[PDB]
RNA sequence: CGGGAAACCAAAGUCUUUGGGUUCCGGGGGGAGUAUGGUUGCAAAGCUGAAACUUAAAGGAAUUGACGGAAGGGCACCACCAGGAGUGGAGCCUGCGGCUUAAUUUGACUCAACACGGGAAACCUCACCCGGCCCGGACACGGACAGGAUUGACAGAUUGAUAGCUCUUUCUCGAUUCCGUGGGUGGUGGUGCAUGGCCGUUCUUAGUUGGUGGAGCGAUUUGUCUGGUUAAUUCCGAUAACGAACGAGACUCUGGCAUGCUAACUAGUUACGCGACCGGUCGGCGUAACUUCUUAGAGGGACAAGUGGCGUUCAGCCACCCGAGAUUGAGCAAUAACAGGUCUGUGAUGCCCUUAGAUGUCCGGGGCUGCACGGCGCUACACUGACUGGCUCAGCGUGUGCCUACCCUACGCCGGCAGGCGCGGGUAACCCGUUGAACCCCAUUCGUGAUGGGGAUCGGGGAUUGCAAUUAUUCCCCAUGAACGAGGAAUUCCCAGUAAGUGCGGGUCAUAAGCUUGCGUUGAUUAAGUCCCUGCCCUUUGUACACACCGCCCGU
RNA sequence: CUUUAAAUCCUUUAACGAGGAUCCAUUGGAGGGCAAGUCUGGUGCCAGCAGCCGCGGUAAUUCCAGCUCCAAUAGCGUAUAU
C-alpha cells in the first residue's frame, strides 16, 4: 500500500483472504485513498487482479485495486482533449500594475 | 510495534490466547 | 448414488482355464521324428504375414485369433 | 456550587482537604423472613428470627444492537387494493404426495433446494440395477517366469446382435511384476465447518466510515439532524460541528429523433445510350454530386432565449398557450455478514486410502417414466373470430474441415409427400433469404351456440446421415365423442408496445426442446393508490433479550 | 589430642579422599492472575487439568510424556486454623 501511494495512485485496497492465524478463514483488507465501486468509469480507472499464494494450511488468495490517475501513462500531464473525469484546472488569475503610470520603454 | 502479536489479537479478540497476547501487547 | 453392487452375484461359476506353458514347441508341425521342418510346405506369397509364422495343425478352432480367420485349407 | 457508578440530587453538596448532635439499620446470591423458641391475637396472622445445605455470581446505572400482538413517518406487484393470466380439473416436459430384486429427494428452515448443478444420462450419465472379454502397476529397490497368461461371427456339448464368464480346448507381432523415503493406480471420493476463487442472500432497500473538534470516567455518541420532504444519507436547509471517503447520482450499452455522412457494386438514383406510356427497365456497363428509407453503421442537439399554480417562493412538486424529443430497459453496484453453495469446473489447493470382473473398457435391457392439468410454457359458450378474391410486407441471430470425419442449405428427380440421389452457393448485408414472425374485404362460409373454441390420436404413398428409439428426433394430414361461459383450500407473476396469444431463432444438439435464453403485428380513460396483509427503512420508546423472540423464562 | 563424670558433637593436628570433580538437588510450574514454549508425540468433551476464569469434542500454549525454560532452593508442595 504505502508502496501504490508513493507510486502516484490516489487510492488502493489489498484484500488478503483466508487462512492467516488460525483453523478459520480471516478476510483482512487495508484500503486507503479513493476507490469507485460502481459504474462505467471502473473499467477504464480501476485496476483489479486477483492470485492465490498456498501455504501449509492452505491457500491464500490476494485481491488488489489501484485507482488511476486522470491522464494517460501514469499522469503525464494534460495533453489533446480526451476528458474523462470531472476536474477544476484553476489557471493564474490575471495581475493589474499598481503604478498608476503604464509601462515605459 | 511488534505486529505478529497485534495481528493474532485482531483475528480473533477473546479467543483462547487473547489473555496472552494482550499481557504480550503490555509493557 | 450407490456403488457397482457386482461382488455377490455368479455362484458356483468358474473363470475360464487357459494352460500354463513353458515353450511352444508342439504348438508347430514336428512329426519328422526330430522336430523339424521340410521345404515341401508352400509359403504364402504376400507381404501381411511373418516369414516366422509357420502353417500348423490344431484339433480344434485354430493356431490364430488376433485376427480371428481360420487358416486351415478345409 | 459541589457530589455521584451513573440515572440524577441545590441536596443525594459542604467526604482520603475523611469528626456539628443523635436514633434505626445493611455486609455476595439462595436456603428464607423459612424452621424453631418466645410473645401478641378470637382467628387470620403480627413482632423477634436461624442453621444445615447450595452457589460464582445475583444485582444497580448507562451504551450499542436485536426484538415488540408500542407509537410516529416512508417505501415495495419477489406486498396488498383494482384486475388479467394463471393451479396435482377438461393434453403435452418433469421437481415431493406413496418406496427395502436402489428404481429417483447428492442443494432444501423455503420463499436464498427441487426444467437447479447450464444435469435433454439410448456416448461409458454418479458408475446406475444386472452371466460386464478388462488392468487403467507401464511409480526405480521382500518372493519375480523368460506364457501377469493379455480373442473367438462362434451348429442343442463352446445355451446374447463381434462378452470361451458352463467342460485341463485356445492360437499370424507377444516378454510387458502385487509392493517400504513424496496428495499412486482414476486423481468426479471425502472434509465448501480447513480454504481460495466465483456466485447467491441479507440488498433493489439507502445505507457505511474515518481525521480534527464537541459531550461523556466509560462503553459510546455528535457529525450521520427538527422540518420540508426526493426513487434515493437526493437536495434545501437547521446546526458543536468542520472538513472528507465508499455507496446513490453522474458513468456505460440500449431503445416509434436528424435533410451534414464532400457515403456505400448488397438500397433507389439530376442532366448518359435503352425505354410502349399520361424526364423513368442508367438497381439489368458504372453517376465521379446522391441518400430518403438500409447500414441504429461514424460525427448531434433542444427543459427551461418557457407558462400557470402549490411550496418558507428555497430544495422541489402538479398541469400546459413560439415548441421532434418532458420516468426506455438493462450493466456496474458500498461497509459489515452467512459456519449460504461449490473440494463432482479447474495443473487453485490444506489434511488420505493399499492388494482383485477399482469408481476409468466391456451393462443385449434399463435408471426419475412403479403417476389423476385445488412446478414455466395450455381451453376465450364468440363479428374483437374465418381456408391466399389482400401482402411493392412490419423482423433477433447461427452456419463448412486448423486439431476432427460430424455446418447452413437453394434447385431438379425418386414424388401428389417423411426419407434418399445429383451437380450448386455460402467463412457470410455477397448463399440459405425479400428468413413463410397476422391474412385486414377475410370468393368450404355462423342462430337460440352438445357439433372450427378439442376434434378425450394409431389406420393409412411409405416409416431415420447415429450400436441402443420397448415412456420415444419415428414423419406432410382425416366427420359432433371427458370439458362447457375464465372451474376460490392455498400459491419463489405482472403497469406504456407489460399481461396474455402465436411463432422464430441460440445454448444443449452423431439424433433431438413443450427446458432455458433472446427475438416478432399489440394500450390507457391508468390506481398517478395505500400501509390492512407479507416485508423493508428512519425516529422515539420499552426490554429481565445479546446463542439476540425459533430469545429469555415461571410453576405443577 | 582436645571436650566431658565416661562419651559424643563442634574445634585442632595429621593419612587418604574430585573431572561425567557419578562426591550426579529437589519441589512446583510453563493460558491469564503470575515467572516461564500456540515446540514434538499421544489422547479426542475420554482420561484428566483447573484455588478462579477456563482447557479437553482428531493441528490441546492448559491433560499424558520427551525436550526446553523459571520460581524458591536443602528445601518445596498440599490440607486446615489464623
Amino acid at each position: 500500500l504505502r508502496f501504490i501511494m508513493e507510486s502516484g495512485a490516489k487510492g488502493c485496497e489489498v484484500v488478503v483472504s483466508g487462512k492467516l492465524r488460525g483453523q478459520r478463514a480471516k478476510s483482512m483488507k487495508f484500503v486507503d485513498g479513493l476507490m469507485i465501486h460502481s459504474g462505467d468509469p471502473v473499467n477504464y480507472y480501476v485496476d483489479t487482479a486477483v492470485r492465490h499464494v498456498l501455504l501449509r494450511q492452505g491457500v491464500l488468495g490476494i485481491k488488489v485495486k489501484i485507482m488511476l490517475p486522470w491522464d494517460p501513462t501514469g499522469k503525464i500531464g494534460p495533453k489533446k482533449p480526451l476528458p474523462d473525469h470531472v476536474s477544476i484546472v484553476e489557471p493564474k488569475d490575471e495581475i493589474l500594475p499598481t503604478t498608476p503610470i503604464s509601462e515605459q520603454k | 510495534f511488534p505486529y505478529e502479536v497485534s495481528d493474532a489479537l485482531q483475528d480473533d479478540p477473546k479467543g483462547k490466547y487473547s489473555k496472552k497476547l494482550l499481557n504480550k501487547l503490555v509493557g | 448414488k450407490k456403488r457397482k453392487k457386482k461382488s455377490y452375484t455368479t455362484p458356483k461359476k468358474n473363470k475360464h482355464k487357459r494352460k500354463k506353458v513353458k515353450l511352444a514347441v508342439l504348438k508347430y508341425y514336428k512329426v519328422d521324428e526330430n522336430g523339424k521342418i521340410s521345404r515341401l510346405r508352400r509359403e504364402c506369397p504376400s507381404d501381411e504375414c511373418g516369414a516366422g509364422v509357420f502353417m500348423a495343425s490344431h484339433f480344434d478352432r485354430h493356431y490364430c485369433g488376433k485376427c480371428c480367420l481360420t487358416y486351415c485349407f478345409n
